[PDB]
This record gives structure tokens, C-alpha cells and sequence, in this order.
């Protein structure tokens, strides 16, 4: 259920649920995912997230690769399920527990997001990554200033921020292990549309160009992974995981070649585990728990899943 | 007349049948048999009392979103309860209750009204006559207030599970719109204690 | 876009199997993308390291 | 392991399932699972009565069309 060790590191234990920084959250996820966890969290204090099968190939394949690889794309493509951002918080908390370096980003959809209306620029995912690197935790602040406040000829401006936070080399941006929840919606066909007929194409943009530009074989640090998740994806159908379908032809070109195995979902075991502590903890509240019907409901509906288990518990 | 005088629907209890009785089943098996509905789903979770809610507050025929919001509603007072007793504050257990079952059975007490109204003339000027009631029209009654008064859309700022929400927790603590609307109606049958045999059934 | 590809390929590997990829990349613009591509894919990944 | 083919219709409907005999593993539907295709808890319940009846939960798999 529970891990017999807050402190992490090679971790393994494939199922019972870890704790995050109780009080110290501050310091590793407070401004990314969406209130969904938020919530989760509230209703279930502790949590119920785990060590993941895809967390588990993260940390292996982290293991033997440390700062002396740049950045080695672990694309991770599976189901529907299966749990595409527990792994990264998880590796996340893990580097924050190792004092390694770590800043939180929230996710790249929440980036490229729809506008009503609109070589151009943005201020939108840009002053929210440069708000988050704030909050997270010499002239580097003076120029995150300048481009958090101005944003008019800001190709060349957010080039040059983008240069020089690369070229730093200190403390601070060494090696980004950044959270995305949906790095396919930009390869492919960005969602950003032109006012004009034949939709704007990868090939084009100046803002976000510069941002995967960043990725590309830059800042020489600790290994890195882009999730192509898909529970928050946009102007894409469901399943979006696969290599050159989902991105195209040059699209993914443009990628490294790295995928390894697709990913399962929960354990049932465990699962079963944890229904029969939050049972002894008595907090399903519905009258009909004491029973084999309940149990059977559960494993039946639930099906090894975290919003279903979450609203079987909150059902009345 | 769209149904068939040959098909018939069929009996989904269930639970009865795990240990005259052999011939009754005999009878319910020589039966032209019928499928059982998708909207009116008699499974576990076919409450009848929540049942009848949600049918109430079906809109444009989508039980499926009614009940979803019903459960919604209910999700979220019991997260309000969590904050009053876990999420937010430390978990006292002592003072604090999570059973909707009370708030459901002070409901079916404090919100029925056994005294109906209706308009029977006797010339050419309507009178009302206070007629008993059974305990199924009492019930029926009941739900309609409670559900009328949840669906007010009529202050232009609330939402419908926020509506639902905050008229449910008025109406917990022996007060709210249909206790009063039910005080009101026990109060108009006392104004009458005489024009009550103008009734002709 | 095979020498770009190939190279990508040689730097994951260091910062017999780059033919295996050139074939895998050939079969890839041969034909629409299925399911015998994203094999083939997955196999030279795994040739190119051994940790599963 | 006998598996039947059997077929469904209910107001201008069709579905033909394909219910294998013992095996505890998942109800599946052309490799979606129930949990992915039924997101509402009434589906849920109206897909589980014939197991929540025959009391058998877990026991057969299944490629429904």
C-alpha cells in the first residue's frame, strides 16, 4: 500500500502508492496539473498514484544515463490508459529527493492552447513558462523580466532569452526534466490556425520553433523524456501515440528514433490492496461496502482505474 | 395504440430466486416476454427514489445526463462534508455525518403534504375543499416540491447542481423552501375548517 | 531524409544496425505507415542498446 | 473451450457478441475493454447483469462486435 521509505531513488515496489512532499510540495509540482490532482489529493490526503511500468522503464533507462548523455527522447506509446504524467511527477519527486536539479512545467497543450482571435509571436506559453520558473523556487532575472513584460518584436527578443538560458552554464536550467502532457500536438499539425486558407504548418512558426528547438540536442545535462500523452490532447483523435501517423512524415524525421514497449495498465492485486485499506478505513460511505456485491461492483466497474476508484469512493 | 396486446414485459427480480411458487414461475415463463428498458434500468443502482428524481429532472429526454448530475450533486456534498471533516479540517467523526440516508429520511418527514387542494365549485364560485390523501400521492407530492423548488431557474446567476446543492443543505436543517411551502399549505387547510364536504368522490 | 535519420540514430547511440534502420526507414516510405514499420522500428531500437 | 456466437437487436440495433467459455482475464470488445467503452455507470450495470446474476464476474472473455 503505503512505501517504507519516503527518501527515493533506484525505486521499484511495482504497485503500493508512494507520498509525494506532503508540506514541501512547493518545492516540486504546486502550479501544473490541472485541480483534477488537486482534488485528488484533497479526498484522498495521502494519494494514489505508484511506480508505474512506465516509471519503471523512465528509472531504468535514467539509470545508465546520466549527465554525460544530453537528451535521449524515451518515448513511451501504449493504451489509452496506463498513466502518462504519475511517471514523470514520480521522476520528478525522485531528482527533487536526490537535490538534483528539477523545475516543474505544466503541460505543452496548456501551451499551444485555442485563441479566439489572432515571422509572428506569442506571449501566452511564454510568460506562463517564464511565471512557472518564478514560482518554482545576475542578469538571468533581468532578462526573465524583460521577457515576461515585454513582448513586442519578440522573435529575436525570446531567441536571445532562449540563448542565453542555454548558455548559462550554472545552477539553474542545466538540465530541464521537463513534464509534457501532449508533445505530438506539434510536430504533426499545430493547432495554431492561419486566418488564411492551408493551415499554419511546423515548418513555420518562430515561438514554438525556438522551444523545441531547445530540445534539440541542447543544454548537455541529464537524460529527458516527451511524453506523447493523450488525456489532454486537442484537434487529434483518441489514441494518439503512434510514431509517423500521429507526426507525419518529417515530423517525427525531425524526432529522435527511440520507442521501447507499450505500457499496461494497474495491477489488480494492489489495486484489491488499497480497496481493502480504504475498507478498514471506512470512507466508501455507500451502505452496501460490507458485502461481496460491493467488492464485485468495484472490481467489475473500476477495473484497476484512478477516476473510477475516486468516484466509486465519492459516489453519495 | 403502439403496444403490441401480444408482448408484455417482463419481471427483473432476482434476488428472491436463490434457495404454488413452482407453478407461479411456471406461469411468469408461459409469458410473451419483452426487453427490459435502457433509461428506467432496474439494476443495483436503481433507486427508486432517486429514481424518480432524476426522471423529474430529465430534460429533452437525457436520463443518462440527470442522473450524471444527481451524482455529481451528491459527490459534492459529500465533498463539502470531507471539508467540514477531512479534506479541510482534521477528521471528527464525532460531530459530523456523511449518511445522506438522514437527510433522505428527514426529507419524507418534513416535506410531505397530507392535505390536498382542489377547486370544486358548487353553483358558480370555487371553494376549497381539503381532501385526505393516501400515502403514494402524499409521497408524489413531495418529490415534485422538492424537485420544483431544486429547478428554479429563476435567479439568473445560480447553476442547476449549485441550485440543487445549496436548496438541499437549506432544506436539511428542518427548514428551506418546501418545509415552508408545506408549512404554508398545513396553514391554508387550517383557514378551511369549514368548506370541507364540498367533495364529490 | 535517411543520412539526418542515421545520423539522429548515431547520436543516441554514442551522445549491422544502421542498415537494419535504413531498411526500417525505406520500409517506412515504402507504402503508408501499419504495423510491420512500427516493428520493424521498435526492433533496431532495441538492437542499437540491450536495456529493455 | 467452447466459445457461442450470439447477436442482439433492441430498436433498429445490432450486435453480435462473442463470449468465450472459462477464462479470467477481461471483457473485451474488438480489444477495447467495458470500463473504455461504457463511461456511465448505468451502462455499466445494464453490461454486468448477466454476470452479476450467474454470479461468474471475471471468467469469460469476449470479442462483441
Amino acid at each position: 500500500t503505503n512505501e517504507n521509505d519516503p527518501a527515493k531513488h533506484g525505486d521499484q515496489h511495482e504497485g503500493q502508492h508512494y507520498n509525494i512532499s506532503p508540506q514541501d510540495l512547493e518545492t516540486v509540482f504546486p502550479h501544473g496539473l490541472p485541480p483534477r490532482f488537486v482534488m485528488q489529493v484533497k479526498t484522498f490526503s495521502e494519494a494514489c498514484l505508484m511506480v508505474r511500468k512506465p516509471a519503471l522503464e523512465l528509472l531504468h533507462y535514467l539509470k545508465n544515463t546520466s549527465f554525460a548523455y544530453p537528451a535521449i527522447r524515451y518515448l513511451l506509446y501504449g493504451e489509452k490508459g496506463t498513466g502518462k504524467t504519475l511517471s514523470l511527477c514520480h521522476v520528478i519527486h525522485f531528482c527533487a529527493k536526490q537535490d538534483w536539479l528539477i523545475l516543474h512545467i505544466p503541460d505543452a497543450h496548456l501551451w499551444v492552447k485555442n485563441c479566439r482571435d489572432l515571422r509572428f509571436d506569442q506571449p501566452l506559453e511564454a510568460s506562463t513558462w517564464l511565471k512557472n520558473f518564478k514560482t518554482t523556487n545576475s542578469p538571468l532575472g533581468e532578462v526573465v523580466e524583460q521577457g515576461i513584460t515585454r513582448v513586442r518584436n519578440a522573435t529575436d527578443a525570446v531567441g536571445i532569452v532562449l540563448k542565453e538560458l542555454k548558455r548559462q552554464s550554472s545552477l539553474g536550467m542545466f538540465h530541464l526534466l521537463v513534464a509534457v502532457d501532449g508533445i505530438n500536438a506539434l510536430w504533426g499539425r499545430t493547432t495554431l490556425k492561419r486566418e488564411d486558407k492551408s493551415p499554419i504548418a511546423p515548418e513555420e512558426l518562430a515561438l514554438v520553433h525556438n522551444l523545441r528547438k531547445m530540445m534539440k540536442n541542447d543544454w548537455h545535462g541529464g537524460a529527458i523524456v516527451s511524453a506523447l500523452s493523450q488525456t489532454g490532447s486537442l484537434f487529434k483523435p483518441r489514441k494518439a501515440y503512434l510514431p509517423q501517423e500521429l507526426l507525419g512524415k518529417e515530423g517525427f524525421d525531425a524526432l529522435d528514433p527511440f520507442i521501447p514497449i507499450l505500457v499496461s495498465n494497474y495491477n489488480p492485486k494492489e489495486f484489491e490492496s488499497c480497496i481493502q485499506y480504504y475498507l478498514e478505513n471506512n470512507w466508501l460511505q455507500h451502505e452496501k461496502a460490507p458485502t461481496e456485491e460491493g467488492k464485485k461492483e468495484l472490481l467489475f466497474l473500476s477495473n484497476a482505474n484512478p477516476s473510477l476508484l475516486e468516484r466509486h469512493c465519492a459516489y453519495l | 395504440s403502439r403496444y403490441s396486446p401480444e408482448f408484455k414485459d417482463p419481471l427483473i427480480d432476482k434476488e428472491y430466486y436463490r434457495k404454488e411458487e413452482k407453478y407461479v414461475r411456471e406461469l411468469k415463463k408461459t409469458q410473451l416476454i419483452k426487453a427490459a428498458p435502457a433509461g428506467k434500468t432496474s439494476s443495483v443502482f436503481e433507486d427508486p427514489v432517486i429514481s424518480k428524481f432524476t426522471n423529474m429532472m430529465m430534460i429533452g429526454g437525457n436520463k443518462v445526463l440527470a442522473r450524471s448530475l444527481m451524482i455529481q450533486t451528491l459527490e459534492a456534498v459529500k465533498r463539502k462534508q470531507f471539508e467540514k471533516y477531512h479534506a479541510a479540517s482534521a477528521e471528527e467523526q464525532a460531530t459530523i455525518e456523511r449518511n445522506p440516508y438522514t437527510i433522505f429520511h428527514q426529507a419524507l418527514k418534513n416535506c410531505e403534504p397530507m392535505i390536498g387542494l382542489v377547486p370544486i365549485l358548487k353553483g358558480g364560485r370555487f371553494y376549497q375543499v381539503p381532501v385526505p390523501l393516501p400515502d403514494r400521492r402524499r409521497r408524489f407530492l413531495a418529490m415534485k416540491w422538492m424537485i420544483t423548488e431544486c429547478r428554479d431557474k429563476k435567479h439568473q446567476r445560480t447553476l442547476m447542481p449549485e441550485k440543487l446543492s445549496h436548496k438541499l443543505l437549506e432544506a436539511f436543517h428542518n427548514q428551506g423552501p418546501v418545509i415552508k411551502r408545506k408549512h404554508d399549505l398545513h396553514k391554508m387547510a387550517e383557514a378551511n375548517r369549514a368548506l370541507a364536504h364540498y367533495r364529490w368522490w | 531524409s535517411s543520412s539526418e535519420r542515421n545520423i539522429l540514430e548515431t547520436l543516441l547511440q554514442m551522445k549491422k544496425e544502421i542498415e537494419e534502420y535504413k531498411k526500417s526507414v525505406v520500409s517506412l516510405k515504402n507504402e503508408e505507415e501499419n504495423e510491420n514499420s512500427i516493428s520493424q522500428y521498435k526492433e533496431s531500437v532495441k538492437r542499437l542498446l540491450n536495456v529493455t | 473451450m467452447a466459445f457461442s456466437k450470439s447477436e442482439g437487436k433492441r430498436k433498429t440495433a445490432k450486435a453480435e457478441a462473442i463470449v468465450y467459455k472459462h477464462g479470467s482475464g477481461r471483457i473485451k470488445v474488438n480489444g477495447i475493454d467495458y470500463q473504455l467503452y461504457f463511461p456511465i455507470t448505468q451502462d455499466r450495470e445494464q453490461l454486468m447483469f448477466p454476470f452479476h446474476f450467474v454470479d461468474r464476474l471475471g471468467k469469460h472473455d469476449v470479442t462483441c462486435t
